[PDB]
Parts: C-alpha cells; structure tokens; sequence
C-alpha cells in the first residue's frame, strides 16, 4: 500500500508540476509559495523558504506533512477553529497550511474547497492523498473520499480511471 | 503587484503550456491575479474564455458573476450565480444573492417571487429574508403593515422587525399606538436586551412626550408612558456601557440624568414613583461602571481617584432599598422591576466588595471622605463637562444622606444574584461573570439553583444517560458546563494580565469571557429548552448541542485537562455532600464518582512522570498553569477514595464505606462516619426489640457523639479544617446537641 | 540524635551479610543518605545546609552508581536484533542503543541527570490564549508564531513577550528534566499548540506493521520520517534571532546542539555535563543511520557537527568550565564512575592517607563503595586498599564510641583477628 501510494503521489506530482511551477513564479507574497510547494508534496523546500523567510515556527510544523500523526491533525483542527471564532485576523496562506495539517482540507470548516477554481482537479486530489489521513484508509476509500467532494469533468479520461479506481465494490 | 506583474506572467506559463486548450484553461488562473490587480475589463476576458473550456465549474461561473457584480450588470451578474448553482446546489448563498438581486432589480416577474421562496427555506427566518420581503412590497400603507403584523406573529422576538412596526405607526403619526406597542413590548424578555430596539423605545416614547396628542388627550397615563422610558434608560444604558465607546456611554448618562430631574418633581406613590427608586440606583451603579471604564485605560493616579469615586456609586447603588412590588397594577410589571432590583445589588454588590479587598475597611474611608457635598461635585466634574447647567442635572441635587457604608453580606448576595439569573436572559456572558466574581470568595455560588431559575423541570440527570441526544440533557450537565466555562475563563485572564485587577472589572466593561463555542452552545440549548428555536433550525441547533455533550459527560474523545476534570469531581462531591435528599445526593456522588474514574487512570500515568495526550481542538482550553503534579495526586487518590465511600454508603455497602472511611482520618470522613453511625442508632433506638441489640444500637450513637466532637475540636484548633468541613460548623454542632438529647 | 548516622550504613551490612542483589546494599545507601539529606535540610542551622547538599550530593552519587553497576554487571546477554534495510530508522535507533554499550551508559547517564534536575513551580495566573495582548490591540495580521518573524518584532505586545518568556523559561526547565509528557500538557493546554506540535517531531519513525519486533509497544505508526530533515529545521530556527532566548534553548536541545549563551549561562556542572552528553548522543545516532544509508540526501539541508566527542573530553571540558564544582570531592567520584576509572580512584584517595581527612564523608563513602565493589565484584578492589580503608574508618568507628557495631566492617579480613 505504501509503495502505490507513494508512486500514485510522485505521478501526480509529476502532472501538476508545470501548474504549479508557473503560479510560484507570479506569487508575490512567501507564505503562499510556501504553500505551492506543498502543492508539489515538497515539504522540504516549503520547510527551507519558511525558515528563509524567517518564517520557522510553521517551518517546523510543516515537518509533519505527510506523518499522519493524529495529535497534530486534532491540534491544528483545533487552532483553525479558535481563529475561526473571534480571531481577529489570521494570515490566508498559514490558514490553508493549518488546514493541510488538519488532515481533512475539503472536508472541513475553513475549507481549500473554494481551491476548486484556481486548481487542476488533479492538484487537489495530490492534496487529499499526500495529507488527507493516507493510514486510516485504503488508497481506493481515501481517492473515493476526495471524489466524493469533487465533480470531474465528464470527458477526461485521467478522471475516469480514478473513477474507477475508487469504485471497488 | 503592478500591470507588469501580471502581463509579465502572460509569458511564464505561455512558455511552458502553448496548446489553445490549455491557454484557455488557465484564464481562470490569469484572471485571479487581475482581480487582484485592480482590472475589470481584462480580468472579464480571460475569466470568460476559461468558461469557454471549462464550462461545468461552479466557482469559475460564480466568480465572473461577482466581477459582473461589481460591474453592476445585474443581469449577467445574475445568470452567472444561476449556472454556478444549478452545477452545485450546496452553494446556499448564492440562493440568497440570486433571490437578493431579483429583488431589487424588478419585482414584476414573478422569479425574483420564486427565488425568494428559496431563500427562505435554505435560511429559516434570518435577518435578511424579512429585508427582502418587504423590498419586493416596495415596488400601499396599509398592505405594509400587514406583513410586519404577519411577520410579526410568528418572528415576535426580532429586533428589526418591531422597530419597524413603531417606524409605520409613527409615519401615520399615530405615535399612541406606536408607544402602547412599545409599552407591551418592553414586557418581552429578549427586546428588553436589544440595543437598537431601546434606543427605538427612547425616541418614540420621547417624541410622544412633545407630541400635540400626548397634551390633548389626558394627563392620567402621561405617568404610565414616562415609566417606560426611564425603563428603557436603564437597558439602554447597560447595553452601550458594554459595546459602546467611552464618549457614547457618557453621552447617554446626560439623557439619563435629564430624565431623572424631569421626573423627581412629580413624586407620588404609584408605579412611576416607585420605578424612580429603582432606576435611580441604576443610574450611579452605572455612573460607577461608567467611571471604572474611563479609569481602566488612563493612569494610577486617576484610576484610585476614580475608583474611589466608583466605590462610592456602587454604594448609593446599594443602598437604595428594595423597590415597593406590590405597588405595581401587574404581575409581570412588579416581577420585572424586582428582577431589576436583584440585578442592581448583585452587580454593584460584587464590585463594592472587589474595590474593599483592596485595602483594609476600605469603604469606611471612601464615605468618610467623598460623601462630603465636596465629593458630589468632584463627581459631577469627572464625569461632565462643568458647562451644563448643574441645576437641573439629578446628580447634583440629590441628597446623599447617611450613607450605610456597611460592606455586603454573602448570603444577601447569593439571593440577589439568583433573583437576577433572569436579569440578562441568562447570557452565558452575565453567569461567567458571576461564576467568576464568586471565584474570589469564601462561600460559593448555588449554581444548580441558577439552572433552576432558568430551565424549570429540567431533570438532574437523565434516565437516558446511554447516548448524547441533546433531549437527555440535564441539569448536571450545564451545571458541569458553567463549571469549565468559569475553570477556563478564568484561567484565560489569569494568562492574559500576566503578559501586561482581573476580579475588578465591572460586567458591561469587560469583553467576551468565553469561548465563541462555548456561548454558541449555551446560546443553542437555551433557546431549544425554552421553545424559542426555529423548525428550519431545530435540527442543526439539536446537532450543535449534540457535539458538546460527549465532553460534559467525559465520553469518547472529551477535550478534558485532568485538573478540569478533578475539579468538577471535587466541585461535586462537596456540592452533593451538602444536599439533604438522597435522590440530589446519589446523583451529584454518581457524576463525581464519574469523572474520579476517568481521571485516575490519566494520574497513575502522571504519577510516573509522563506525558498526557493532549486534545484536539479542546472544548476547555488546556493549561499548564494548572497541570497536575506528582507533589498532589496522592490527595486525589485519596480524595477520590472518599467520593467513592460516599456513593458506596448512599447505594447501601456500609460495611466496605465504613472499611474504607475509617482508613483516612480526615475531617471529612468524620462527618460520614458520624451521619451514617447515627442512622443505624436513630431507626432501632426507640422500637421494641432484643435488649443485646438495644445495647449494640446505642453504642453506634455513642460513636455519632464522638466523631461530632472530634470534629469540633479538631475545628475550633485550626481553619484550615474548618474550611474542609463538607457541611457548615453550626450544622455539625446543630446534630450535636440533638445526638446527645436523644 | 543525627550522630546515628554511621548504624544506618552499617545496618544495612548487617541485613545483606546475614540472609544468606548485594546492588540493594547501595540501594539503601542511596536512601539511608538521602534521608540524612531531608533531616539536615529541614529546620536546620545554617552551617547545616552546606552539609545537607553534601548528603543529597551523597545520595545521587549512590543512585548513578546503582544505575551503572546494575547495568554494566547484570550483563547477561540477550538476543540481536536483526534488520533490513526497509525497516525504519525507529528501528535502527534501537538496535544502536542494544548494540553499544559505551553509548547507552550515556543514556543511562543522562537518565540519572535528568532525574536530579530542578524544575520551577508551573506559573500561575496563565492567560485564556495566545497572544492577547497583541490581539486585542490590534495589529496581528496573522496569528501564527512566524508573523512577527515575517516582519518586525515590534508587532508583539511587550506583556505577550513577558508571558512567551515564562512559557518557554518553564517548558525548557521541563525538557531538560525529562518531563517531556508534561512538557507536552502544558503546550497543549496552553495554547501553544504549535510549539506542542514541535515537541512531537522528537520521535523517530516507527510502523509496528514493518518494523515486526516492536509490533507489540505499538498498534499505530507514530513518529516522523524525515527526522534529517525535521533536525535541521529545528536547528536553523534554534539560530534564528527575535526569538526568546528560552525558545532558542529548547531548539538548540531538540537539535543536539549547545544552547545560546543567555540561557548556557547559568548552567551547572550537572546541567551543562547533560547538554553536552545530549550532543555526544545526537551525533552518534545521526552518524549511525548515515553508516547504514536510512538518511535520505535531500534531508541534508545544513551542516550539523559530525564528530562526536568521548565522554572522556566532555568530563574534561565541563570540568575546566566548572573548577569549583568539579573539584568536589563526590563529584569526582561521580565522574570516575562514570568513566569506570573507579578502583583507580579509591587506591589513591587511599593513598591520600599516607586533604581527605578534612571532609567527613569521604572516608565513610570512599570505604562503604569499597566494600559494595569486591561484593559486586569480586576481586575489583586491591586486598590492601580495603584492609587500609576499613582499618582507618574502624579507628573513627571507636572515634565516635560506636565500637559495638565494628565486627560487621572486620568480616572482610583476616587481620579482623587483630581485634
């Protein structure tokens, strides 16, 4: 399971790569560079230009991008929840990394949903199957979870096949 | 960013993704860099042409139809929310903006009539679903007033609606009506505490005063309508102090005190007098609220001066007595101006005492000095501009005479605030505040006879303990909520001045004291219980309740600290032990039984110095001001041994209650031991039966005698004990006397 | 009373000598002084407290020497650990800390620093949240702990700084106890979930599904992959300035490395010993996983020392940064045990009479150590050394008027005739 997975992940990745390339090129703010290069599972270089941009704290937090360690997934759920009650104002990309750290970026309360126009379909998939609680589920439930959040576009056929992929049963 | 910016990325990924396709396919991308850019006509064309490529996508559509909105093209704006809808339907706000928009652009369709009957439905009763009621009437008086009368029937709690019922009677002019509504209407709880609709109360009721219709048709209810006002002065008053800045507060004190020197002349003994008394209270307690805020944000040397300007408000505040009830015509009338009561000795109570603790018969000073008439005019000038006339404003010509200068008594206290539970409908703001007033004290809060006040016939505990259906809750458990909210908040402010007198603020001056989620909770299970929730809404106000009860319960995945959990264990006990019944008593032993079993296993894992899996997203905020050390968890266990033992004693195992009791020779357990040695003595003491036994019953009440007297001695010696007793020392001595009679 | 002293090391002589496991001797020891150390310390003189600390002093020098000895010579060896190169460095870490004994006395070492290391009481009056200050103020833009970083640090309230200062004051004092679970509580209940989320990057990568042989201390995967990484992340932060020099401390900790001169300051010998034997360790691991390709090269991202030191020249540098409290007469001993070099020591403090005599427990400790050694040991200290060692603690036992309890300490020779 993990060797698929981590293929599956590199493939996409693989894809979105020019994408996402290009919007770190125009970005003009760090912390939403930070977050495209999670964009690119690179949790490494996402950790280095937060500790460049002398941003480190998160740039430790970040070190936990893809352990699905369940304290941190219900520690950031819970911070995201005490700014989104009062918290005066949170910066909008540290809010979308929080959210990574979350486990669950769509399925939630300060959701990367609205991500669906800016993004391949493609990208946000990478998204739910490199954070998005990679141990709890089978890749098939965790691809059919994210699908479930999404409609695909009819006519692609990359689509289709995770389509069914995730059908199983 | 700038024009460069932008255009310049034209050729970043022109240079990386040239098919038509897939040029197209990133307008939307290109497109969300123009908006940012501040460009319209451009932003609209590359937008535009992604749509042409990916015409299924709800957010491309939408975003174009709010560009198109800002562009002021409702009928582009419009079609483009509609397919973006039609695609998904989940996206409820877009219904409202499509049945909005129809609204305001043409109502001679009927769609914009449809799209309404949506909205209404996808938001049962908000605010903005009346606003476009009435904006597709617009497109003739009386059809008005037939909607806010219908509206009105079933939505009679909201604010805007009723102030636009006084709005369409006072552009009639028939101001009479407008006041006899507004009159009946401060009866309701909820308006009574609406900002906006006060401030409406006061312009009406005013208005009608200088109305030719006031003079020309009697002089007997003038004195009713007047009442009113002040009334709503008062709730009006209470209410900007908290929100409100400084100048407007003050502003508002000006209005107050005009009106008290417009009414005092008048006099009499009927409700307008009476209702003078009391609000004449409010009116300093406020001025003390009002001058402890000025004082907060300015320097020492003011803030003592103010202060002890402050203390002497609150004091004339309390020393008013008690307003004169059965003057009143009616029930609900003399019941509200005695909640009002209540709520002033409460509040000014509290603070009188918080400024005496801190120094040494403070208040004797603050009397001595200032109620000199020297003091009336020190106050006068920090809280007006000397200019106004100082004759006609009530401040400076009452007569402050003998001045109590006597501090309050707890016990007086605790019946004035259980009187005002009701005072501030109950806001979990109002409760957290006494909670914490109360958290500096000897003697504590009935708060399980709050509850009482508030939820009537409300169980204990539920028979249907299993599962966290919000119809199971019970009195235990938001006794057990208020419980954290206070644990928490309290702990809160503690962190927030250490960074930078907490005990110190007054009610309206301070700002939310808990948690959005907890208020959102108290606010949701209030509003179920007392049937004041919305059948659209029922469902999600029952799931919002819902969420929360697994953690007041200690149930699966509870956002608990250890040291929360061991106070509502502790909290219970002592609370249970005190009651009389047994019924009351079982239940309180049971919970703290309860949450003593959940607890013990995490102390055993601190007992060895280790770590506690820390929460996710807690409902109780965790602290590590108040984490558990080993140097305490010893006294817990044995604590928790005694909680048990009394839960043991009441369900009927006396025999390993006893075994267990006798094991620690704490005060405590004296008083269990002696309870229960005097029940097997009292029932067998007097009935014919086996001498032997009568000899053996007898004995047990000589150990009752002896455990009682331990308990004294022990107690007069030291008073650390005596605040260990789990019943008052005259209590104890009470049985005393009757065990040795017997 | 107190003048009993000498009974309770010797009574417990008398209870192992008889029943006929001899590590309960030291054990005992270990109590007996740390119960002088509590009656000294109490209501006291305060000529008293000096020789209360040499009692507590006393008393962790029994405990390190339980701890090593229990270690070193309850040697009975058990099964080797086999690996594969797909298991998790978790794994690896283990099988290292089974493997090498010289290390793991280390750890042991640093086990028993820990246990000894003073913590503040948990500060009181802590606030509702994060940040208030600021919050309240207006001005945070983000709330996120990088913000001010972001951008100058005149956005954070002075009382906000006041308060992080406690906080990370407190959990470092936590950190370097061991108190890592607790550390962990009060980050979370705190609200300082983030730094919480730093403290858990502490753990190496384990999955009970791959790496078997630990299928039964865990059910669930736990702890990070790209430790390297994560180490390096740490560190670079630790170095990051507009930080509270505390917070820097933890991270500098966390990274295996020495902490900034604000906080190293105001170390002690024991203190200052322990960060460095963490460095000593840290180094070794990393280097371990290196030697067996489970560090990954992208994970390289900065230059961390490689090169260990020996327990040896850490003593020896601590020592000249230390003078006065090396130089303590237990504490040499501490050392000694540490290095083993320890019937090297007790032959010449022998010989040392032949400065000793000034200070009263020396005799007593260096003789009862003795006598627990050849017991443990037979043969570890020379015949001579004890016949000496005890000949002159007897003399002192006759000293004190306390001759009834001498034909103990005599049955360990045969010159015990000559009495």
């Amino acid at each position: 399971k993990k060797e698929r997975h981590c293929r599956l992940t590199s493939w996409i990745v693989s894809q979105i790569g020019p994408e996402i390339e290009e919007k770190i090129r125009n970005s003009s703010n760090e912390i939403e560079q930070i977050f495209l290069y999670l964009l690119l599972n690179d949790v490494v270089r996402a950790s280095k230009l937060a500790i460049e941009s002398k941003n480190g704290h998160l740039s430790v937090l970040i070190s936990y991008l893809g352990s699905n360690d369940p304290r941190i997934r219900d520690l950031a759920e819970l911070q995201l929840q005490k700014w989104s009650t009062g918290g005066c104002s949170i910066d909008k990309n540290i809010s979308k990394i929080y959210k990574l750290l979350s486990g669950s970026p769509f399925e939630g309360l300060f959701s990367l949903k609205e991500l669906e126009s800016e993004f391949s379909w493609l990208c946000l998939l990478n998204l739910t199957l490199c954070y998005g609680q990679i141990d709890e589920y089978s890749l098939e439930s965790l691809v059919q979870s994210h699908l479930d959040k999404f409609s695909l576009p009819y006519d692609d056929p990359i689509g289709v096949i995770f389509q069914l992929y995730a059908a199983n049963e | 960013r700038s024009k460069a910016d932008v255009e310049r990325y034209i050729a970043s990924v022109q240079g990386s993704t040239p098919s038509p396709r897939q040029k197209s396919m990133k307008g939307f991308y290109f497109a969300k860099l123009y908006y940012e850019a501040k460009e319209y006509d451009l932003a609209k064309k590359y937008i535009c042409t992604y749509i042409n490529v990916q015409e299924r996508d709800p957010k491309a559509h939408r975003f174009l139809g709010l560009l198109y909105e800002l562009e002021e093209n409702t009928d582009k704006a419009v079609e483009c929310y509609r397919r973006s809808v039609e695609l998904n339907p989940t996206q409820k706000d877009l219904v409202l903006k499509i049945a909005e928009l129809l609204c305001k652009n043409d109502v001679t369709d009927g769609r914009a009539k449809y799209w309404l009957e949506r909205a209404a439905k996808l938001f049962p009763g908000s605010p903005a679903i009346y606003k476009l009621k009435e904006q597709l009437l617009d497109c003739g008086w009386n059809k008005l007033f037939d909607l806010i009368q219908s509206e009105l029937y079933v939505r009679p709690d909201d604010v805007h609606v009723n102030i636009r019922l006084v709005e369409v009677y006072r552009s009639t002019k028939r101001l009479k009506d407008a006041v006899a509504h507004c009159h009946e209407a401060e009866r309701n709880i909820a308006l009574r505490s609406s900002l906006e609709w006060n401030s409406c109360v006061v312009q009406t009721l005013k208005e009608y005063l200088e109305s030719l219709q006031c003079l020309e048709s009697d002089k007997s209810d003038w004195r009713a309508t007047n009442t009113d006002l002040l009334l709503a002065y008062a709730n009006l008053m209470l209410l900007t102090l908290s929100t409100r800045d400084v100048q407007e507060s003050r502003e508002l004190l000006q209005s107050f005190d005009s009106a008290l020197q417009s009414v005092k002349s008048l006099g009499g003994n009927d409700e307008l007098s009476a209702t003078f008394l009391e609000m004449k209270g409010h009116f300093y307690m406020h001025a003390g609220s009002l001058l402890l805020k000025m004082g907060q944000h300015s320097s020492n040397v003011q803030w003592r001066a103010l202060s002890e300007l402050a203390a002497l408000c609150y004091l004339i505040a309390f020393q008013v007595p008690r307003p004169k009830i059965k003057l009143i015509k009616g029930e609900a009338g003399q019941n509200l101006l005695e909640m009002m009561a209540c709520d002033r000795l409460s509040q000014s109570g509290h603070m009188l005492l918080n400024l005496s603790r801190g120094k040494q018969d403070f208040l004797k000073e603050i009397v001595e000095t200032f109620a000199n008439k020297s003091g009336q005019s020190a106050l006068y000038d920090a809280l007006f501009s000397s200019q106004s006339p100082k004759d006609t404003s009530f401040l400076g010509s009452d007569d402050i005479g003998n001045i109590d200068v006597r501090e309050p008594e707890l016990e007086d206290l605790t019946r004035y605030d259980v009187g005002a539970i009701r005072a501030h409908n109950g806001s979990l703001q109002h409760l957290t505040w006494l909670g914490l007033q109360w958290n500096s004290l000897p003697a504590l809060p009935g708060i399980r006879k709050w509850l009482k006040q508030l939820f009537h016939h409300l169980p204990h505990e539920t028979s249907r303990l299993e599962t966290n259906a919000p119809e199971s809750i019970c009195i235990l458990d938001l006794e057990v909520f208020l419980l954290g909210v206070v644990y928490t908040s309290h702990l809160q402010l503690k962190e927030k001045c250490n960074s930078h007198q907490p005990l110190c603020l007054p009610l309206p001056v301070c700002k939310q004291l808990c948690t959005e989620r907890q208020k959102s909770w108290w606010d949701a299970v209030c509003t179920l219980i007392h049937r004041k929730a919305v059948p659209g809404n029922v469902a999600k106000l029952r799931l919002l309740v819902q969420h929360e009860i697994n953690t007041l319960r200690a149930q699966e995945k509870h956002g608990l600290q250890p040291a929360l959990l061991v106070h509502w264990a502790e909290c219970l006990q002592k609370t249970g032990s005190g009651l009389n019944s047994f019924y009351d008593q079982r239940e309180y032993m049971g919970r703290s039984v309860h949450y003593w079993k959940k607890v013990l296993p995490l102390l055993k894992i601190i007992k060895k110095k280790n770590s506690i899996p820390e929460p996710i997203d807690p409902l109780f905020k965790h602290f590590h001001s108040v984490d558990i050390q080993a140097s305490e968890i010893v006294e817990y266990e044995e604590d928790a041994h005694i909680t048990f033992a009394i839960l043991d004693a009441v369900n009927g195992n006396i025999e390993d209650a006893v075994t267990a009791f006798e094991s620690i020779k704490s005060v405590v357990s004296y008083w269990n031991l002696a309870l229960i040695f005097h029940r097997k003595a009292e029932d067998i003491e007097n009935d014919a039966l086996s001498p032997e036994e009568q000899e053996e019953c007898k004995n047990y009440l000589r150990k009752t005698r002896d455990y009682l007297i331990k308990i004294i001695d022990d107690s007069d010696s030291n008073l650390s004990v005596v605040k260990k007793l789990p019943v008052p020392l005259e209590s104890v001595k009470e049985m005393l006397n009757s065990v040795m009679q017997e | 009373y107190q003048t009993e002293r000498f009974t309770k090391f010797s009574d417990t002589l008398k209870e192992f000598k008889i029943e006929q496991d001899p590590f309960n001797i030291i054990r005992e020891f270990r109590s007996a002084a740390g119960q002088l150390a509590l009656d000294l310390a109490n209501s006291g003189d305060e000529s008293n407290v000096i020789s209360s600390k040499d009692w507590e002093l006393e008393a962790r020098f029994w405990h390190l020497v339980e701890l090593l000895l229990v270690f070193r010579n309850a040697d009975l060896d058990l099964d080797e650990m086999e690996l594969h190169p797909y298991n998790s460095r978790g794994l690896f870490e283990k099988k290292l800390m089974q493997d090498n004994k010289q290390l793991y006395q280390i750890w042991i070492v640093m086990v028993w620093l820990k246990e000894n290391t003073y913590v503040m009481e948990r500060p009181k009056n802590v606030p509702t949240s994060k940040w208030l200050n600021s919050i309240t103020s207006g001005g945070l833009k983000s709330c996120d702990l990088d913000f001010p970083l972001r951008e100058n640090t005149n956005v954070l309230d002075v009382k906000d700084k006041e308060e992080d200062h406690i906080f990370f004051k407190y959990i470092y004092e936590l950190i370097l106890a061991g108190a890592i679970d607790e550390a962990l509580e009060e980050a979370k209940l705190s609200d300082n979930i983030s730094i919480c989320m730093i403290l858990c990057g502490i753990q190496e990568y384990l999955n009970p599904v791959i790496d078997t042989q630990i299928a039964n201390e865990f059910n669930t995967q736990q702890g990070i992959k790209k430790h390297s990484l994560w180490r390096r992340t740490v560190y670079s932060l630790s170095q990051q300035a507009g930080l509270d020099p505390y917070e820097r401390a933890i991270y500098s900790y966390l990274s295996g490395a020495i902490p900034n001169q604000e906080v190293l300051q105001y170390s002690d010998w024991e203190s200052d010993l322990h960060i460095h034997l963490n460095q000593i360790l840290q180094t070794e691991i990393e280097n371990y996983l290196l030697e067996n390709n489970q560090v990954g090269t992208d994970e390289l991202i900065l230059p961390l020392p490689s090169h260990a030191l020996t327990v040896q020249e850490v003593l020896n540098r601590v020592a000249s940064r230390h003078p006065s409290e090396s130089e303590h007469p237990i504490r040499v001993l501490m050392a000694s045990v540490i290095l083993d070099s320890l019937p090297s020591v007790i032959h010449s403090s022998v010989e040392m009479l032949l400065d000793i005599i000034d200070k009263p427990y020396l005799l007593r400790i260096v003789t009862h150590l003795a006598i627990c050694l050849d017991i443990i040991n037979p043969g570890s200290v020379e015949e001579v050394d004890k016949s000496k060692l005890i000949t002159t603690y007897i003399s002192l036992l006759k000293l004190q008027g306390l001759y009834e309890n001498i034909p103990i300490y005599a049955t360990f020779l045969n010159e015990s005739d000559c009495l």
